[PDB]
Parts: C-alpha cells; structure tokens; sequence
RNA sequence: CAAACGUGCUACAAUGGCCAAUACAAACAGUCGCCAGCUUGUAAAAGUGAGCAAAUCUGUAAAGUUGGUCUCAGUUCGGAUUGAGGGCUGCAAUUCGUCCUCAUGAAGUCGGAAUCACUAGUAAUCGCGAAUCAGCUAUGUCGCGGUGAAUACGUUCUCG
RNA sequence: GGUACACGAAAAACCUUACCUAGACUUGACAUCCUUGGCAAAAUUAUGGAAACAUAAUGGAGGUUAACCGAGUGACAGGU
C-alpha cells in the first residue's frame, strides 16, 4: 500500500576503526539519548579486549557479528490463522541489523558486572561460535530446516 | 507547623468566655462553634460543646489536652459499614 | 462541521480592530475593556431605526473618541439636535464626568454591504411574523442589485414557530470564505420571536482587497457612484 | 544656541508593527529637517505573549485553541534638540496605537 | 517528669501576647507611585 | 588575508575567522582549548571533517566564537562557519565540499509543542473500551 | 443564585483573603483572565469582534 | 471507603546511588513583583538591602565532563507509611495548605490474558518558563531549549 | 464507546459553593417605573454577639441634587 521508500537515513564514516558497523552497534546500545555513555562503553570494552584476547578489536567484532549472522528469516503469512512460519532470505542491510540488535540483547543479561565486561565476555563468547546470539542464530536455523516444506509459498 | 512568633491562636471571644467561665463555680458547657482555637492553659477545668456540623459534642478537657485545637476532639463525618452492593 | 468566525479569522491581517487603546495596568485593562461593550451594546440594542452599522472608540491616557456611522443619523441627531445631547448624557454617565466625550457621527457610504444592518433588518422582518421566505428573498434581491458580490443567510432557530428546530441557507455566488484575501463582513443578530429566539448570520462579500493593510481606510464606509 | 535638554531617549512600543513604522518615519523625518543629529531608528526584541484557551465552554479540553500578542518595540536616542527642534516635537502628533516612553 | 507542659506554655505565652498586642495595621499595598503612561510632554 | 564564516545549528550562531599561518593549525574554541571545551569524542573530529580529507596542513589558525546551543548544535554551527569560511579561498573546495552536502544548512530545529499532545508529535494514550 | 453572587464580590469583604476575581461582563467564577478581567469565553467574543486593541490570531 | 476502572508520577538500580569540582541553552515573566549581595540558620527561611517598569536588574539550568566511593544485596536500591521539631502564606492550616530537618524504611528484583504512542530533530529523555494563584504532593495544562535514536521488506492478514 | 474518566475545574481550609446543619431578612443584598425630599453611604471605635445583625459614637466625598441617600409605592425584582 505504502508504495514508497523515501530516503532511508545513510550515514557510515567511522573515526577510531573506520567501521560503520561500530557506529550502528553504538547506536544499537544507545539508551536514553546518551551517545557518550554509549560511546565510553563500545570503547572500553574494545579496550578490554586488547588485554584478554592479544588481537585486533575490529578484527574479533567482525568475526563475531559475522558468526552470529543468521541466514534464513522466518516471516508471518495467513492460512485459516496463526503463520506455518516461511523461512525468506533477509536482505543484508537488515541482516547486519539483526545480526547486532541480537548481540545487544543477549549482552545486558549476562551474569557478569558493568556491561563493559558484559559485551566483551559476549563478543568473546560469539568469535568462537560459541555463545547466546548463536544459539538463538542456531534455533532460527533449525526451525526454518523443520518448515522447509511451506517455504516457497508466497502472496 | 505554626510559627512561632506568632504562637498560638484563639478567636479571643472563647478566651473572654473561658476567663470569666474559670471564676464562676457553677460552670456549664460552652456551645462553642471555633474549632481553630487551641486549647489554653486557662480551658482546662471546663466543658465545651463544639460544633461537630450538626449538633455541639460535648468535651471535657484535662491537663493533657493542652495545645491541640479544640475541634480536633471531636468528628465530621461518619463511616462503620459498607453494604454489599451486589 | 464547526467553523472559525470569520471577522475574527481576518484580524490582524486585513482588518483592523473596533477599539484601539492601550491601558496602564491590567486593572485599567478590563475597565477601559467592559465600558466599552456597554456602550457597544447601548448603541446597537435601543436606538436602532438608524441602522448604525459599527460604532469604534478611541481612548488615550484620559480623553474618549467615539465614531459612530450611520444610515439615518436623524434620530440620534433629533429635533434641531435634541437627541443627541441626550444620548451624549448616556455616554458620560457610562465613561465618567472626570473625562472629555468627542461623539463624532459619521453618515455612511454603500449602506448595502454592511452585515450589520442588513441582519439587522432580515432579523427585524421575523419580530413582524414576516414570511421567511419572502422576507429573506426580499432583501437579497434588493442587496444583490445594490451591487455586491455573493451573499449567505442562515436562519436557525423554531422557524415559523415549529416545535422542531430547522435551518435555512441561501448563497447567491462566489463567497470564498477559506480565502483570506476577500473582503467578507460578517454580523450576527438575535430576532426575539414570540416562540422563541431566532439566530441570523449573514456572510456579505465586497470584492477582492489584495491591501495587506489592517482596515486603515473605510471599508463598506467609503461613499462611492 | 542651547540644548536645555541633552541626550533625549525617546522609546516606542506598540501593538501594531505599520503604525509604529510608519510613526517612526514621521519622527525621523521632522527632526532632521531641523538641526538634529539621528543616532537611528533601531529595533528593539518584540515582547509576545500567548494565552491558551479552551475554545468550548464546558467539554472537550484536547481541542483548546490558542492566542498571542505581540508589542513591537523601537528604541530612538537624540544627541540636542533646543529650543528650535522643541517646537516641531510639541505640533508632531502620534496615532493613538503607538506608546512613547520619553525618558529625558 | 514535666510531661509537656512548660514547652508548650511557652509557645502559649507567645501566642496571648500575640493576641493582646493585636494592632488594627490593616493596609493592602507596597511600593507606590511611578504609574503612568507619558505624553508628549505638553502635546 | 583573513577569511570570515557564520554558521548555524539548533539555534547555536557561529563566528569562525581563517587565519592563515605555517606553524600548526592550533584550533581554539572560545579562546579555549576544544578538548577541554567538547567532549572527548569524535564531534571533535566531526569539526574536523571538512578540515581532514581537503587538508589542515596548510595550519589554519582557528578564531571560533560561538554564542549559544548546547555542544553538539554548536559543533554543527561552526561547522558551518568553517565551511562558510572555506569558500573564500581556492573555490574547487566548493566543488568537494558540496558533494558531501557539508555546506547546506541542515535546516532542522525543535519542533513546537501542540496543544492535547504531550510533545511534538507524541500524543495521550488511547483506551477503547 | 448569581447576580447576588456577582454583587458581593464587587462588595469589599472583612478579611483581604475573602476576595475572588470574577468575570466583569457575565457572572462566571472560574477560568477568568487576570489580565483582562475576563473569563475565557468573553475573551473569545472580545478577540472575535476587535474590541480588545492588539488581539490578532496567533499562527507560530 | 470493604472495593473496580482510566490517565500520570516514582521505582525495582551499577546506562546507577552518594560526594566534590565544572562547561554549554532558548523562551517567558517581573514594582502588593523579580529579588542580586551581605548577616544568621543542619534547612525550609528571616533581617538588612541595593538594581530593575526592564536587549540594562532579577528568576543558581539539568542531563553532560573529570575525580572519589559503593560491588549486585531487598542494598549507600526504593521511597511509602508513621513520630517529633521547625519555616512560609493566611483572620484561621483539626476536618483539609505545602516546604525543611531529624527518626522509621510498605510494596516492588521488569509485571498474566490483553493493549497504547511514535516515521527526525520525531520517539525516548534532561532541565527552564508562563497562565489561573495570598498559599497549595499540578507529578496536571500550555510553552522553550540540551542530548538524541531504531525501523518501514510488503499489503497475505487486522481496524477505519 | 470511539467522540466521558489530570473532563467543565487556568488553583474546593474561609471565600469560591451551586450542598447540609443552624442563627437572621421580606418590593428584599441588586434594578427600573412612578408622588416625594434630600442637611449620605462608607469606614472605624464601643456593648451584646459563632458571625449574620442590633443598639451609641467621628456624622462626614460631595453638590443642593448631579451620581446616589433616601421615604411612599404597587407593578415587581429573584431562581446554578
Ligand atoms: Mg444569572
Ligand atoms: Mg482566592
Ligand atoms: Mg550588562
Ligand atoms: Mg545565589
Ligand atoms: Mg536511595
Ligand atoms: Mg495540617
Ligand atoms: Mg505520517
Ligand atoms: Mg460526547
Ligand atoms: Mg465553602
Ligand atoms: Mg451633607
Ligand atoms: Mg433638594
Ligand atoms: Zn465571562
């Protein structure tokens, strides 16, 4: 019905690791307006990360958001009600989205302390494919694997 | 609350009442309707009959009600039983 | 659905206001603000076989400026000026003696395009148990030969007695009235009727004022050919 | 020659904004034809203030409409003006709307 | 042991004091005079 | 030869003067130092967004006044100024400084408040039954 | 039970805290404009007619 | 006032609590008013007392930056409730004003079925001002600025 | 219901107040029209008073009655 996608809000320079990603996930752990708490929190667990795993942050971020990158989404159509969920390739604009807004949830409720250490023991956890992100990637993965048969199935 | 140079407060027409009340002897009930005079030194020994909104009830103060306001003794309104609605 | 006054939609902009002073403090503020509706209401609710079809007051520090048009000035004029010492008495005794009364009677152009007196009038035919019908149709083929641009009536009230309360509207052409550029008087009355009360608005359109001027010229006032 | 009178700090403000232009012009264009030396006509910030009233008389709060007043301001500031440019101030004349604040 | 009494009385005895100092001062204002709206100083 | 920008932002004005010197830029804020007058973050460098791909080698000395806005709207503004500056010396600057879009008024302030909505565009919550 | 009410107020009262602003042209109590001395709904015929100097509609 | 619902405020917390230093607004309002500074006071405030009829004088900006501390607990969270002592307005504060200080420290650790608002300087959030007003748990209403997002593939379903 | 429920109410201690209990009044606390005079209403101090209101006081601006202060007087005023 809409019919029209206006301007979609494009920005992407970086300074510290010249990744957009950085900026989105800042973003993504903005609360309440704040984008220096935010900011001081993405830093220092950066930070954190020289001290525990000897490697590049940029480096460890991307091999975690890419790990915890999902590939099939499953999505809502009506058939005598409820969905008999259809698994659909998600666009990769929206799949990075996903990719960081998961992390982000799975990272404020670790048992850890101030979110510092919070994030970096998550994103740690996620370089290994190993961790909370991945297994909700891994059960989205699963059920879509179980409804391949309505699949294709489109309006 | 209340300040303090002010102090306190009666309407002075209790305290006119309540000097020559403390004189006679035969004192009777004061019907009273300021309930925002505290209660003086000088009340104490006597009856009053305050205001309640309705009818004067009649109180009888001692030695201890000193300083609280006179129709703080006394209720407004009325409340000791719901009745089930259904 | 509901709309927006339509002389109180224009102010500011290309009309300007009744009364122009300005009071010392807000105590003088609503002095100089109620004294004036009651002079305002004395002029229109008695003395109106002359048609006064707006009245405007001027005041400074101390000294009040009466204008007051006219269609027939008279009977506030009287016999050799008799009624209008008369009336200038009302006047003083509303103000105050301490003060200095200008009464300033002004004869009127174009009698026609002036809502006040034409709702005046139609409001007039109904105390008179008028056909509504004839009396509206009446004055609106009288106004529309006069010379002017599109006018609306609408009469609600008990029409004709009714027990059930109706309204009737008459537009007789362009009356732009979401446009702010035109030049559109409007006037309410009350015709008090025997069964009740009868509301008349009259919308009156005068052309076309591109002047971004709030009034600053007689409007209807002007006396043309 | 005389002064009797240095530094006059007239002061306008109005409800209307032509007007007060308009009678800031007359001013300016008097007391230059006598020997008077303008410091300028300078605007002053405009003073609004906005009522907000609920519109109905008894129901319906949410749809409440809204008002504002503005009283334009202008600031003028005389050098001498003597005897000879008093004359021209006495028979100068302002419309009703427009407020003087002569502060001497 | 006082059990009240004296601390109160006190604030009594401001009070009486109070009540029989009381001085018909009724006034409504403060600062007056500058109200005006200036001329053109003779027009 | 000094060069002159005024920049807005939020309702923050700007005042940036261009001086030309050979001995390091040295950018001064309100006669302040800018890491102590800014936060520690990349608005600093978001300043120095228009200075860092043409080049502040050439150690412009930085004059900025700015009156008023918070910190983010004031960067914004002298921005603005210092690319208002910018176009008085060398004009194909111009021509790469449009392509970012770093020399248009970004044009968005606080909207007023309306009345029945508790903000600009917020409105009360709504109960059916 | 108005006019008297309306009456009064124009009375002066016994104590200073006793007096209440009414509306000048109606009778109405509350919702009355200091400013003006009058309620908000007189208000709306005032700024409708002209009759208050400097009343124009507001459009921010 | 045995109860039920609607709209808001405060929270259940280390994106934080407490302490210290400190940077950056706009708009509006003000002579029974704004009240600077000074003195007293743990504080609300009192006294003295200029300045401002106002782009002049007054109405402390807070979030934000840095440093110290708290170490996940029904707590240095959370403030309810209750007792006492003060301050202001007012004839008058018990029914039924609010503020400060001390004392106590309910529930609440993210809230069931079901629902609401919002498409940029918007949502969220932090302060400031005005109206009625002697004073007012207006946390309401009307305004002003500081920081400041996420998403829109599409009309198959849903409401109009 | 949407289109009522931080709505009328942009300020309920007194006042507001329209409600209840009481103490008081009757062309009335407010108004006109008429026969008729103005040589006041206030405010405040006394006494009795919960205060209304009474009995005594300075007898009051002014302008000769202008406005109002009244008497007489029935049409009437009045009702949130
Ligand atoms: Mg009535
Ligand atoms: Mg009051
Ligand atoms: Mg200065
Ligand atoms: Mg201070
Ligand atoms: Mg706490
Ligand atoms: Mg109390
Ligand atoms: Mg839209
Ligand atoms: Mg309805
Ligand atoms: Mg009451
Ligand atoms: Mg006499
Ligand atoms: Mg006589
Ligand atoms: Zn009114």
């Amino acid at each position: 019905m809409r019919k029209n996608r206006a301007p979609k809000r494009t920005v992407l320079p970086d300074p510290v690791f010249n990744n957009t990603l950085v900026t989105r996930i800042i973003n993504v752990i903005m609360e309440d307006g704040k984008k220096g708490l935010a900011q001081r929190i993405l830093y220092g667990a950066f930070d954190l990360i020289e001290q525990r795993t000897k490697e590049k942050p940029l480096t460890v971020f991307e091999r975690a958001v890419g790990n915890v990158m999902p590939r099939l989404e499953l999505r809502v159509r009506r058939i005598a009600g409820s969905n008999y969920q259809v698994p659909t390739e998600v666009p990769q604009d929206r799949k990075i989205a996903l990719a960081l807004r998961w992390i982000a949830m799975f990272a404020r409720k670790r048992h850890e302390k101030t979110m510092l250490e919070k994030i970096a023991n998550e994103i740690i956890d996620a370089s290994n494919n190993t961790g909370a992100a991945i297994k909700k990637k891994d059960d989205t993965h699963k059920m879509a694997e179980a409804n391949k048969a309505f699949a294709h199935m489109r309006w | 609350s209340r300040s303090a140079k002010k102090g306190a407060f009666v309407d002075a027409h209790l305290l006119k009442k309540v000097i020559d009340m403390n004189k006679q002897e035969k004192k009777r009930p004061i019907k009273t309707w300021s309930r925002r005079s505290t209660i003086f030194p000088e009340f104490v020994g006597n009856t009053f009959a305050v205001h309640n909104g309705k009818t004067f009830i009649n109180v009888y103060v001692t030695d201890d009600m000193v300083g609280h306001k006179l129709g703080e003794f006394s209720p407004t309104r009325n409340f000791k039983q719901h009745t089930a609605n259904r | 659905g509901q709309k927006v006054n339509s002389n109180g939609l224009r102010f500011g902009i290309n009309k300007n206001w009744i009364s122009r002073w300005t009071a010392n403090s807000h105590a003088q503020t609503a002095k100089w603000l109620i004294e004036d509706e009651k002079i305002r209401n004395l002029f229109f609710v008695n003395y109106r076989n002359a048609q006064v079809s707006n009245v405007e007051i001027e005041r400074t520090q101390a000294t009040v400026d009466v204008f007051v048009y006219a269609a027939q000035p008279a009977f506030l004029i009287g016999s050799e000026n008799k009624n209008i010492q008369k009336i200038t008495k009302q006047i003083k005794q509303i103000i105050g003696r301490t003060t200095n009364l200008d009464l300033t009677i002004n004869e009127i152009g174009s009698p026609m395009l002036s809502a006040r007196i034409i709702a005046r009038d139609l409001a007039n035919a109904i105390e008179a148990r008028v056909p509504l019908r004839t009396a509206m149709r009446q004055s609106l083929i009288k106004v529309l030969k006069a010379g002017a641009n599109g006018i609306k009536v609408l009469v609600s009230g008990r029409l004709n007695g009714a027990e059930i309360a109706r309204d009737k509207m008459y537009i007789e052409g362009n009356m732009p009235l979401s446009t702010l550029r035109a030049d559109i008087d409007y006037a309410l009355e009350k015709a008090q009727t025997t069964y009740g009360v009868i509301g008349v608005k009259v919308w009156i359109n005068r052309g076309m004022i591109y002047t971004k001027g709030l009034n600053r010229t007689p409007a209807h006032i002007l006396h043309p050919q | 020659n005389a002064v009797k009178y240095p530094e006059l700090k007239i002061k306008l403000e109005s409800y209307d904004s032509t007007l007060l232009d308009l009678t800031t012009k007359k001013i300016v264009e008097v007391v230059k034809g006598v020997d008077v030396k303008i410091k300028g006509p300078l605007p002053l910030p405009t003073k609004k203030e906005v009522i907000t009233i609920i519109r109905s008389p008894h129901v319906d709060k949410a749809s409440r409409e809204q008002f504002e007043k503005n009283r334009h301001k202008r600031l003028m500031i005389l050098v001498d003006v003597n005897q000879g440019a008093i004359d021209s101030l006495k028979r100068i004349k302002i419309p009703v709307g427009v407020t003087l604040r002569f502060s001497k | 042991v006082h059990g009240r009494a004296e601390k109160l009385s006190g604030k009594f005895n401001a009070g009486k004091a109070f009540l029989e100092n009381k001085t018909p001062k009724k006034a409504k204002g403060k600062t007056e005079e500058y109200t005006k709206h200036r001329s053109l100083n003779e027009l | 030869q000094s060069y002159y920008g005024l920049g807005r932002r939020k309702s923050s004005s700007a005042k940036v003067y261009l001086t030309p010197t050979q001995d390091k830029g040295k950018i001064t804020v309100n006669r302040r130092d800018p890491s102590e007058y800014f936060p520690n973050k990349l608005v600093i460098q978001d300043m120095e967004q228009p200075l860092d791909l043409t080049d502040l080698k050439k150690n412009f000395d930085i004059n900025v006044v700015v009156k008023g806005g918070g910190f983010t709207g004031q960067a914004g503004a002298i921005r603005l100024g210092i690319v208002r500056a910018l176009l008085q010396f060398n004009p194909e600057l111009k021509k790469i400084l449009k392509s970012k879009k770093l020399t248009t008024r970004d044009k968005r302030v606080k909207e007023r408040k309306k009345f029945g909505l508790y903000g600009a565009r917020r409105a009360p919550q709504f109960t059916k039954r | 039970a108005k006019k008297s009410l309306k009456v009064k107020q124009t009375r002066i009262p016994k104590f200073a805290v006793r007096a209440y602003t009414r509306c000048q042209r109606c009778g109405r109590a509350r919702a009355v404009l200091s400013h003006f001395g009058v309620c908000r709904l007189c208000f709306r015929e005032l700024a409708y007619a002209g009759a208050i100097p400097g009343v124009k509609k507001a459009s921010w």
